[PDB]
């Protein structure tokens, strides 16, 4: 068998990253081997979530009974070359067919969790949103996916890039400083971003003194010279693990201190960097989190675990390391297998110990029920805005602490007076 | 607390003429490669307007005849060529550290030629005759400079008692001053005396200009 | 554009309190800080503080901790200052000021908008209206000719005074109150030409809005 | 010339040996329904067709091998290009789209793709395409974010890169000495990344941007052209750049109309020549209009071309041969009074753009099949894949007419800019400069200033 593949009445897509690698020039049209590049422990731990979520769901006899789900799952390391398993879940006979119609024609799969990031997104979704086939996304955070114009069927289980930085916003007005740098990473989640960052702070007392797209070419030794000549205390850092390692140990390395940081949610449970040697020295590291959501039955599930771009090539490895690993996104990959379930076994009019057998289920029907979901999950209600926006899910505060973990301090107010609180006396500047 | 020391504390300029103003603090008010020293100009009855902030930078809509230079503890601003409008008074503020401070201020007087005064005295009116109250008024208008001495005199003999008097400030087309003085009485005291006289001497003068009315 | 509205002048008795508003409009109210300014009678300028509208933190410069109270009304845009157990001494006018942007810290920066003063007077004497008789030219001609009225025996600040309901703005001298027995006196002047008077008639209107008084009186020639 | 006689009637789709995909916006959404003819759009869509007439009548260029097309509407809407852009990968034999991790063997219906005209359009099909590693040249989108090969593989175009247009729009406030102006957007792809580009370059040259702002597309775009133009009068401006398509331009000059605002404004190259805003009730009243447009050849053989083709069109009109995806229905009707399409002024001056991607790509294939004056190394057993074309198109060189093309690594064209200026009085634009490699070249005596006394407005 395989990980990546699990056979069942309907099949939904899975499409992660669990490799990483840098973009070069290629010379062939043809599927990249991810598996010989870097591991990512935390995205294979949401890999692993939805492998978790699926089959939690086969066990239930309540939600969708006796109707079994599958998947087809991808570790797509490059967004341009991920179209081969993009084109397996939409096919309809290992083939497309371009003009195929939206209600006739049953395609491989019912739905697709993921991808994680915008750039992923961006490559591939307008071929989804053609027909569409419904795409619930446990990562994405780009403003322009809540454009419902452009992405009819696309959903997501995480909050947008605006909420992040009105947190962000919020914790920069809680203090004195108001000059700011900000380092983006030169990618479509970066950008957005700062566009977010520069429309919130615009009228303030908030003064962007610096700003930087981040890359795999970017001169670190400059842009902390450029920062500490203009005087500027507070760096927010708007980027990936990738980018966000490389800015953070390059400060380290050339002697940057006494600063106050800001990480967005994506890097702010970062499990490397608060342990890293010398990180005591580059000043206070604050930032937007995720709440750690318990997922019961997940560890359990974990130790017991342990086509192109359907191959791990990660077997010798710690049980504990990634069990310990940064657990953001996990109940958006949790609530995103789950949203799609409650939207198959509504459309297939499923009763409360058995599923009728003469319907037969369409993708664009799945995205139907989808945008109307309405169920507890864990506590919480999951339910998505008009926009595909999920209604569920909060922002809290973190400051990294002396014994290295990202300690609570305070909490982001969707909907109240002082949008942001924090406990000051927990921060040890 | 910072201790910002202006001088001069007041300053004449003619039109056309530099106008320059300093501020000392008692310490740096730099950091972060700036000098927190702002210039801000105050006309009476008016909140002040800032001018220049952060030593020299000019504020939009403000006049380039305005700009500031200095850093540290020493501070200056300059009004070249200065205008009639310009008579405030102008202040610095640090704020390089809490509590934010501001000197004690700069007046600047337009200088202009000297203009004698125009005198006129009015009898008390017959309305406030009646409450028992009678108030001679004597206005002083339009002279310059404003250093002046008006005495008044009843049937020919000098009065101190019971004179309230009154400046507005600077004209700001011609830069004149102007000033009332009252003579407040009771009806009966007023009934008697016959002559009343307002007598102003003013430098564009040796001669006293003198206004008088007859009570009957 | 920017604006910041104050409350009206206030009469207040020694030992009570009072609350001073600032209304902000026409920007993000919660982006910048408010200060509080205080002028005496004197001139001097003195920072009160600042609220962080977003939070509702304060600074305070110490003389003012337990003498001033800041908040904000986050839903109404406005800031306020409370003023506790006045004394005479904290008769002043008081300023709201917008922090502006461009300053490294809350702490540096400097003032860019600023709200019109609020006037308040500590006094235990009572309001009291003006009485306003004319000034005519006492049977004496050139070519031109002065007039006036005499405001007197008010309480407190402040009076207007306009010459024919603001038509006559030129050679007009308004001087500013003297002070006697908790009473204000003031006299304006007007000067007009000898030929369109007494032709063409002259009114001041004076206005004492703390006794709601608006009155009129055209000056009149004498015999 | 004679070959006009020979030439088919089919507009959208020629039969061949070798096949081109196209995507124009032909057909639009009035404000999924395409029901809104875009005249120069399908105006463009000729120049096409012209161009592969012309190189099967050439007895030379691709001698034994005959190239046709299909030719499909975008609608400038990502689900409605992406099926086309699928419809060119499907297997030549098949009809339809294999499944593969390694597409290296795979002979696609088409070779290469011409089209599509907008930067959004290209930002769905860009990475699709790039995949495949088949060479797509637009002949319309600007943006410099396809300048990346790392990001878009194998995108070229025959118009320059809107990073060098902004250089030519600050050069020219430097050189008139305006300091202080305000930049106008489309809230989309081009605005946004032309508005960003401008106030990065303004910056580095020591302008100052006073205001910046975005026209909405899809919301109702009044509300914020309000705020815009607020902005605009607070700020005292009296230089604006609109860098914006036509349609939230015309909506933005609409407004700045009924407003009686009067300034210089500088137009970006999707309006400075559009009839949609010229004609506008009292657009002569907003004063002068400064523009840059892509520095092209006429193609003088097009009108007469089209003459011919739309009297056999008329002749051909009694037949019947119906499609859910016609890219034109209403086109069977064309008579010659409807050259009118391809005598327009924004037709003419951006024709040559798609003429040159056409030939650029016949003038590859010619290099690839190893051809001569005489033969080409081809039969009908040949196997042409993308991927061997896009490894010839790199960098490539070519004379094309009077030009001489060259590619550089990113896809960019050595092409430059006239700069115009709309002279009201008789409808018209005058030539007032050029901007060739980096260089901004006008003749100031040459500019009419619609100012109260006729002088240069401002400092
Ligand atoms: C697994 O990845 C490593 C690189 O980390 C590579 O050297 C090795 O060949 C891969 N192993 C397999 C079985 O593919
Ligand atoms: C599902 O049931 C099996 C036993 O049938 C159990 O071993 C497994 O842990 C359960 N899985 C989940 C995800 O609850
Ligand atoms: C459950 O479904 C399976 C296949 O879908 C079928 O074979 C079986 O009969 C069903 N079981 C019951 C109890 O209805
Ligand atoms: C080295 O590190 C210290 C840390 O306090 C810093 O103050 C100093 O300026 C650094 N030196 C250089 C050359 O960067
Ligand atoms: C969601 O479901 C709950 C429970 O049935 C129901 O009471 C509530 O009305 C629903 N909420 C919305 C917003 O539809
Ligand atoms: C740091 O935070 C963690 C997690 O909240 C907590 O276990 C620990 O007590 C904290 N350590 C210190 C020194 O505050
Ligand atoms: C704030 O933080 C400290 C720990 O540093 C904690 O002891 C205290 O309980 C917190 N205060 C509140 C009000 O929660
Ligand atoms: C893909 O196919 C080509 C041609 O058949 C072959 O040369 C190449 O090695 C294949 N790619 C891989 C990754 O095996
Ligand atoms: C050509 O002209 C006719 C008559 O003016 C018009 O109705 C028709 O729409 C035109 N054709 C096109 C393609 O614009
Ligand atoms: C091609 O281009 C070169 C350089 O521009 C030119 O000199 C030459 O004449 C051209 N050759 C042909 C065959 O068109
Ligand atoms: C229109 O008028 C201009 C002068 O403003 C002139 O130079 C130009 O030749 C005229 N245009 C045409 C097409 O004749
Ligand atoms: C610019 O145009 C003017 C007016 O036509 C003409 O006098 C002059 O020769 C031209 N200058 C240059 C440098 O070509
Ligand atoms: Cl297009
Ligand atoms: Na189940």
């Amino acid at each position: 068998t395989s990980e990546f593949h699990l056979r069942g009445d309907y099949l939904i897509g899975g499409l992660f990253n669990i490799h990483y690698v840098a973009a070069a020039n290629f010379q062939r049209p043809q599927a990249i081997d991810c598996s010989s590049k870097l591991f990512i422990l935390p995205n294979y731990r949401r890999f692993q979530m939805m492998r978790f979520s699926v089959e939690e769901i086969n066990n239930s006899s309540s939600l969708l009974p006796n109707v079994s789900l599958g998947y087809q799952m991808f570790d797509h390391c490059s967004d341009i070359h991920s179209f081969p398993g993009i084109f397996k879940l939409l096919s309809v006979n290992d083939l497309i067919r371009p003009w195929e119609d939206a209600s006739t024609g049953l395609p491989n799969a019912i739905g697709v969790v993921g991808p994680f990031t915008s750039t992923h997104a961006l490559s591939i979704a307008p071929i989804f949103m053609t027909n569409l086939f419904p795409m619930v996304s446990y990562g994405c955070s780009g403003s322009v996916f809540s454009k419902e114009n452009l992405y009819p069927s696309f959903l997501r289980t995480v909050h947008s890039n605006k909420d992040v930085i009105n947190a962000i916003v919020g914790i920069i007005l809680n203090f004195n400083w108001r000059w700011v740098a900000f380092l983006y990473s030169d990618d479509d989640f970066g950008k957005d971003g700062l566009e977010q960052f520069k429309n919130k702070i615009e009228d303030s007392e908030i003064c962007l003194a610096f700003y930087k797209a981040i890359n795999v070419n970017t001169d670190y030794l400059q842009v902390f010279k450029q920062i500490e000549e203009q005087n500027i205390k507070v760096i927010v850092v708007f980027a990936p693990k990738v980018y966000a390692e490389a800015v953070v140990e390059s400060a380290v390395q050339l002697n940057v201190t006494n600063k106050v940081w800001i990480a967005d949610d994506g890097w702010s449970l970062n499990k490397k960097l608060p342990s890293m040697n010398g990180i005591q020295n580059i000043g206070t590291v604050l930032g937007v989190a995720q709440p750690v959501v318990t997922i019961p039955g997940f560890t359990d599930f974990i130790y017991s675990a342990i086509f192109c771009n359907q191959k791990c090539n990660c077997s010798n490895l710690s049980v504990k390391s990634l069990l310990n690993a940064d657990p953001s996104f996990s109940f958006p990959v949790y609530a995103a297998v789950y949203a799609i379930a409650h939207a198959l076994h509504n459309t297939l009019r499923c009763g409360s110990d058995r599923c009728p057998k003469n319907i037969t289920v369409h993708p664009h029907m799945i995205l139907e029920e989808l945008k109307k979901s309405n169920f507890t999950l864990l506590n919480q209600t999951v339910q998505f805005d008009e926009n595909g926006d999920p209604k569920f899910g909060s922002l809290s505060v973190v400051f990294w602490n002396s014994s290295g973990n990202a300690e609570e301090v305070g909490s982001y107010h969707f909907q109240s007076s002082i949008h942001l609180s924090i406990n000051k006396t927990k921060i040890k500047w | 607390d910072i201790v910002l020391t202006q001088s001069p504390a007041s300053l004449a300029v003619s039109l056309g003429q530099r106008a320059t103003i300093s501020c000392r603090a008692s310490e740096s008010v730099d950091s972060y490669g700036n000098s927190f020293m702002h210039w801000y100009q105050q006309k009476p009855g008016q909140p002040p307007i800032l001018l220049i902030s952060r030593a020299s930078n000019l504020e939009s809509g403000i006049p380039a005849r305005f700009s500031g230079s200095g850093s540290r503890t020493d501070f200056t601003l300059t009004i070249n060529p200065v205008e009639a409008d310009d008579f405030a008074t102008y202040y610095c503020q640090q704020t390089n550290e809490d509590p934010r401070t501001f000197g004690g201020g700069t007046k600047l007087e337009i200088k202009r030629a000297d203009a004698a005064p125009t005198v006129s005295i009015f009898p008390p009116s017959s309305e406030q005759l009646t409450s028992g109250g009678a108030s001679v008024v004597c206005f002083l208008n339009n002279f310059y400079p404003k250093d002046i001495n008006v005495k008044w005199k009843i049937d020919g003999s000098e009065r101190q008692n019971g004179v309230l008097n009154s400046w507005t400030d600077q004209d700001s087309k011609d830069s004149t001053y102007s000033m009332s003085s009252t003579l407040t009485l009771t009806k009966d005291e007023y009934e008697r005396h016959n002559s009343y006289t307002c007598e102003a001497t003013h430098k564009t003068s040796t001669s006293p200009i003198v206004k008088s009315f007859n009570r009957n | 554009e920017v604006q910041l509205q104050q409350s009206g002048p206030e009469l207040v008795k020694p030992g009570a309190s009072m609350k001073i508003s600032c209304k902000a409009s026409g920007y993000s109210f919660t982006g910048y800080s408010m200060n509080w300014v205080k002028q005496s009678h004197g001139k001097n300028l003195e920072w009160i503080g600042l609220i962080n509208p977003y939070n509702g933190d304060t600074t305070y410069k110490q003389k003012f901790k337990g003498k001033a109270t800041l908040t904000v009304d986050r839903s109404s845009s406005t800031a306020y200052m409370e003023l506790l157990r006045l004394t005479s001494e904290d008769s002043a006018v008081y300023y709201c000021a917008r922090s502006g942007r461009g300053a490294p810290t809350t702490t540096t920066a400097w003032f860019t908008y600023w709200g019109q003063g609020t006037l308040v007077t500590v006094s235990a004497a009572k309001t009291t209206p003006p009485s306003v008789y004319p000034l005519a030219p006492g049977s004496a001609t050139n070519s031109m000719v002065t007039l006036g009225c005499l405001v007197k025996g008010y309480f407190p600040e402040p009076v207007t005074v306009t010459w024919n309901s603001g038509s006559l703005s030129s050679g007009v001298h308004t001087f500013p109150a003297v002070l006697q027995s908790d009473l204000y006196t003031l006299s304006s002047s007007v000067t007009v030409p000898s030929s369109t008077w007494p032709s063409e008639t002259v009114t001041c209107n004076v206005a004492h809005p703390a006794s709601s008084t608006k009155v009129d009186k055209k000056i009149v020639p004498r015999d | 010339p004679n070959w006009f006689n020979n030439i088919s009637t089919d507009l959208f789709s020629m039969p061949g040996d070798i096949k081109l995909g196209g995507l124009f916006p032909i057909k639009e959404q009035s404000n999924v329904s395409c029901d809104s003819l875009n005249k120069d759009g399908l105006g463009r869509a000729l120049v096409m067709k012209y161009a592969v007439e012309e190189i099967n009548a050439n007895s030379q260029l691709l001698p034994g091998v005959k190239l046709g097309y299909k030719i499909y509407n975008t609608c400038r809407h990502s689900a409605v290009i992406v099926r086309p852009a699928l419809s060119f990968l499907t297997e030549k034999s098949n009809g339809t789209l294999s499944v593969e991790c390694n597409y290296t063997d795979y002979e696609t219906d088409m070779v290469a793709v011409i089209g599509p005209q907008s930067s959004e359009m290209v930002t769905v099909i860009g990475k699709l395409l790039g995949f495949f590693l088949m060479p797509q040249i637009s002949f319309g989108a600007t943006s410099d974010k396809f300048s990346d090969s790392l990001v878009y593989p194998s995108f070229f175009r025959t118009v320059p890169s809107d990073i060098r247009q902004v250089d030519a729009m600050v050069q020219l406030i430097k050189k008139f000495n305006w300091n202080w102006v305000a930049v106008v957007g489309s809230e989309e792809e081009y605005g946004q990344q032309g508005v960003q580009q401008f106030s990065k370059k303004a910056e580095d040259m020591g302008v100052c941007v006073a205001y910046q702002g975005l026209i909405p597309i899809y919301d109702d775009p009044k509300p914020a052209i309000q705020t815009i133009i607020n902005n605009i009068q607070t700020t005292e401006v009296k230089v604006v750049v609109v860098f914006s398509l036509v349609s939230p331009a015309v909506s933005f000059f609409e407004e700045v109309i009924k407003k009686n605002l009067t300034g210089v404004w500088i137009a970006s190259s999707s309006w400075a020549i559009s009839d949609k805003v010229y004609s506008l009730p009292n657009i002569d009243s907003i004063g002068t209009v400064i523009g840059f447009i892509d520095e092209t050849e006429t193609l003088e053989l097009l009108s007469p071309f089209t003459e011919v083709l739309f009297k056999k069109i008329h002749e051909a009109s009694p037949t019947e041969k119906p499609d859910p995806y016609n890219p034109c229905p209403e086109c069977w009707s064309l008579s010659p009074a409807n050259v009118s399409l391809v005598k327009e002024e924004s037709v003419q001056r951006t024709a040559f753009s798609v003429y040159a991607a056409v030939y650029t790509v016949a003038h590859a294939l010619h290099k690839l099949l190893e051809c001569n004056s005489a033969a080409c190394k081809w039969s009908s057993s040949t196997r042409l894949y993308p991927w061997k074309l896009l490894e010839v198109l790199k960098e490539f060189s070519v004379n094309i007419s009077n030009t001489s093309l060259k590619f550089d690594q990113n896809g960019n064209p050595n092409i430059g800019y006239s700069v115009i200026q709309r002279i009201w009085e008789n409808q018209s634009l005058s030539s007032v400069g050029s901007y060739r490699s980096a260089n901004l070249s006008i003749n100031e005596t040459l500019f009419k200033w619609y100012t109260n006394n006729s002088e240069k407005p401002e400092s």
